[PDB]
């Protein structure tokens, strides 16, 4: 019994008067000094060991990308040789299978540095690491690189879609003679930085034929630039985004979910709120910020019925519904719930 | 094994322009990229820029970008730098040097094998003949090579019989454009009057060959 | 443009010492960084490469440290072969800075010169200029201070000193003040003299000289 209703805010409350590993499914979170299981947004936390120096791996080839599985964070590198994906034949080492390579898809912020040589040519992007959103530069390759993208001939477009955060390091993207979208990158707002001859990009695919080809930013893109075609490879989206995805709009007046703006970004409203025609819905994604409930309301949130029988600090807690869907209180020498303020109205 | 062989010694003026050679052998000559670093006399180091001598390519430093001209001949292995629009701060010894690493963006620009070395002087003075003065007085006498040009003179005493104590200071500039040098040596007072002493100043340049007596 | 900083500028060790010289870089630098020595009159030769990486031919006493900013070349027990100036180059951005470079010298016991003073030669005469020699002839350490009185007058701005290397025997300096002047202005005044000041001098010596005499 962790949740108590509480008659001042109107809403359950973590209840005063309340080892085993945590399962698959969530993490050991501490709250204030008490140990508990919380549930993972998809894919639960893991730290992964990564490559280059200071590990026992110098690229990611065969024999250690079956580890690289269910990881969220690199603490350390990445490296691509080319030795690491078209095998070494003087060894006897097979190539990499590249579609091993979609392990990479949970990984979400890596320590170091990546370092890309070497990449299976019917793979036009990095979009394996699409979830990648931060790279954090704490080692660096060769001349302070943190990004190194040298030689990829089949790369259209890079593909880091969720990448918002370069913390530290040079950039190299150089000799990709097919590479495009990355013109129009603001590398700015990328790398935190000035961009102080931090940018070595040149040898690539020249801006002259990608544009003419059509082959550049969506419409839906703003100025910040785009990690190729489509509204979702975006950096920033002009309006708003859905899911990652450069959206015209949310759907504050229609839709078919009704939605509201935080920071350019649509969210979902709470499902207790009637959906209003032609007007807004919802300030924020709680039950207390919508326009008009759904159903019924017990103080500032929108319910779905009236607390009839949850505990309390006093006991059990019994309200009936008023003339207009308010969850307003049964008297109190009754038990077993009431239809209205009356005495008579119990039981 | 690996050698690299440099031009001989150039004397410009102001305004004039400097070619110095750099022939190779020992090594791949278009493997690995071609340092140039001048050295001030008596100061530090300076890198001027490289030259790739398998394509071509150069890479000046921005303080001599514009009147710097790096090529190669690889029918010959050998790299040339062509430094116009000379001043005065221009006078510095001319080393070149080979980078370490076959493959450019791996390597760390260390420099393992230098040439012989250049000596550039420019100065707007004109070729001139040094004056040999005596200094005459355990003794100690000398000489004193008193305004030449340029850079430099052999001074030896008694044809090279008298090495023992013989103290050449090196030439310091003075402000007419001309070096000043002086050789002393010191000898037993004994000996001050009863055997010859004579410094043989030598300047190539000027083709000029003085002996002088130093006589008490 | 990185700028290096080499630490002590100039240092003074005896064989058998470990020396440790410091190469400071502007900014972040990785290790990227070499190490030269520099004989008088030869070619740098590199040492160490890639911070630590020793050069090969280079003896095992010799040795790198340090990355990002502060850079350290030590060398266990100097040898004679080992006397010479160090420079630190770095290369991580596109034009290699060297660093003023460290001169180390051979340690000596501190040896008082040998003034000897040199009146100007009537062949000098004849030409209309007089050069008055005043010679510090092998002593040690290098500091001196050498000033000139014509006529118990102080003179500056008309002399010009030169020093030599350290010996190959006893590891002493030796150096030379030439006083230029016109003869017109030498056949003004009788005395002419030179005040030594040095650390192995219990009083500063003074040579002088008269016209003519
Ligand atoms: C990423 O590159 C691939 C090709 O390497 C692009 O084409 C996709 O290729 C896969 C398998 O090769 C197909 O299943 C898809 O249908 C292809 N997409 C299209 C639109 O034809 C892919 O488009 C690239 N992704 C981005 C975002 O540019
Ligand atoms: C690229 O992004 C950078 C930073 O995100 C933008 O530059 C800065 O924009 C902020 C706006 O909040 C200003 O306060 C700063 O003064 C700007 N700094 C500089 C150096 O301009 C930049 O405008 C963006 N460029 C594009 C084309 O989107
Ligand atoms: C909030 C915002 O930027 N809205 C713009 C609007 O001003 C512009 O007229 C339209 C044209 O594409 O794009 C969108
Ligand atoms: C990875 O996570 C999935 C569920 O997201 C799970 O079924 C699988 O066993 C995990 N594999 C490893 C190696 O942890
Ligand atoms: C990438 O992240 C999203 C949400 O952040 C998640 O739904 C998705 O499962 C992740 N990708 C993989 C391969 O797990
Ligand atoms: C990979 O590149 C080569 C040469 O650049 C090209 O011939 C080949 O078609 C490319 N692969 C694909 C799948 O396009």
């Amino acid at each position: 019994q962790p949740l108590v209703y509480n008659k001042l805010t109107f809403q359950l409350e973590p209840n005063p008067h309340t080892v085993r590993a945590c399962p698959p499914d969530k993490m050991e979170v501490d709250k204030n000094g008490l140990k508990m299981c919380e549930p993972c947004g998809g894919l639960c936390p893991k730290a992964c060991e990564g490559t280059g120096s200071g590990s026992r791996f110098q690229t990611v080839d065969s024999s250690n990308i079956d580890g690289f599985v269910n990881c969220t964070k690199i603490l350390g590198n990445l490296d691509f040789l080319i030795t690491g994906l078209n095998g070494d034949p003087w060894h006897k080492i097979p190539a990499l299978d590249p579609e091993k390579l979609n392990v990479f898809r949970t990984v979400r912020e890596i320590t170091g540095y990546l370092n890309i040589q070497s990449w299976p040519p019917h793979m036009h992007n990095f979009s394996v690491f699409s979830n990648l959103t931060t790279i954090g530069g704490r080692s660096l390759y060769n001349r302070g690189f943190s990004l190194l993208i040298m030689k990829n001939l089949n790369v259209t477009s890079l593909g880091f879609r969720s990448l918002k955060e370069i913390s530290a390091g040079r950039i190299y993207i150089s000799a990709n003679r097919q590479l495009c979208y990355h013109h129009s990158l603001n590398w700015t707002k990328v790398l935190r930085g000035p961009t102080e001859e931090r940018l070595d990009i040149k040898h690539n695919r020249p801006r002259r034929d990608c544009v003419a080809e059509g082959k550049v930013c969506d419409p839906l893109c703003s100025s910040g630039g785009c990690w190729g075609p489509g509204p979702g490879q975006c950096l920033s989206c002009r309006n708003y985004s859905r899911g990652g995805v450069c959206v015209t709009h949310c759907n504050f007046l229609n839709g078919e979910p009704r939605e509201f703006a935080h920071e350019a970004e649509c969210f979902s409203c709470h499902p207790e709120c009637q959906p209003m025609e032609g007007t807004a819905t919802c300030n924020g994604s709680g039950s207390d910020t919508c326009a008009q409930c759904a159903h019924f309301r017990d103080g500032p949130h929108c319910v779905s019925s009236c607390p009839h029988g949850v505990l309390g600090a006093k006991g059990p807690i019994y309200k009936y519904p008023d003339v207009q869907n308010e969850c307003r209180p049964c008297h109190e020498n009754c038990t077993q719930g009431c239809k209205g303020p009356e005495l008579q109205d119990c039981l | 094994q690996v050698q690299l062989v440099q031009s001989g010694a150039e004397v410009k003026k102001p305004g004039a322009s400097v070619k110095v050679s750099c022939k190779a052998s020992g090594y791949t000559f278009t493997g690995y990229y071609m340092h140039w670093v001048r050295q001030a006399p008596g100061q530090g180091l300076e890198w001027m820029g490289w030259i790739n001598p398998n394509s071509g390519g150069t890479n000046y430093a921005q303080k001599f970008q514009g009147r710097v001209t790096m090529t190669r001949d690889t029918s010959i292995s050998t790299a040339y730098m062509e430094l116009s629009r000379l001043r005065s701060d221009d006078t510095a010894v001319y080393y070149c040097a080979r980078d370490h690493g076959s493959r450019h963006f791996w390597s760390y620009w260390g420099f393992d094998y230098w040439g012989q070395g250049t000596l550039v002087t420019v100065s707007s003075a004109s070729t001139k003949g040094p004056s040999v003065f005596p200094l005459a007085p355990t003794a100690a006498l000398g000489c004193l090579v008193k305004d030449y040009f340029p850079e430099p003179v052999t001074v030896s005493w008694n044809s090279g019989a008298l090495t023992s104590g013989v103290h050449t200071f090196p030439a310091v500039l003075q402000s007419s454009g001309l070096y000043s040098l002086s050789s002393v040596v010191t000898v037993p007072s004994s000996s001050l009057g009863t055997q010859t002493y004579i410094c043989n100043v030598n300047h190539k340049p000027s083709n000029t060959k003085v002996d002088k007596r130093v006589e008490p | 443009d990185i700028q290096m900083t080499q630490s002590p500028s100039s240092l003074s060790a005896s064989v058998g010492d470990r020396v440790t010289i410091t190469c400071r870089a502007s900014q972040s630098i990785s290790s990227y960084l070499n190490w030269y020595q520099q004989k008088p009159g030869k070619a740098p030769k590199l040492l160490i490469y890639a911070a630590s990486s020793l050069q090969s031919g280079v003896p095992s006493r010799f040795s790198g440290s340090g990355s990002g900013t502060d850079f350290t070349l030590t060398i266990s027990s100097l040898q004679p072969e080992d006397f010479a100036t160090y420079y630190c180059q770095q290369s991580y951005s596109t034009p290699p800075t060297f660093g003023q470079g460290t001169k180390v010298e051979i340690k000596r016991t501190v040896a008082a010169p040998s003034v000897f003073i040199f009146p100007p030669s009537d062949e000098q005469l004849k030409s209309g200029t007089a050069s008055v020699v005043c010679l510090l002839n092998n002593f040690y350490p290098r500091e001196a201070k050498v000033q000139w009185k014509v006529d118990n007058a102080l003179q500056s701005g008309n002399s010009q000193e030169s020093v030599t290397e350290q010996d190959s025997k006893d590891s002493t300096y030796s150096l030379s003040s030439t006083l230029t002047l016109s003869k017109a202005d030498y056949e003004k005044h009788k005395v002419y003299a030179c005040e030594v000041t040095h650390q192995g001098l219990s009083s500063p010596v003074t040579k002088s000289f008269n016209r003519g005499e």
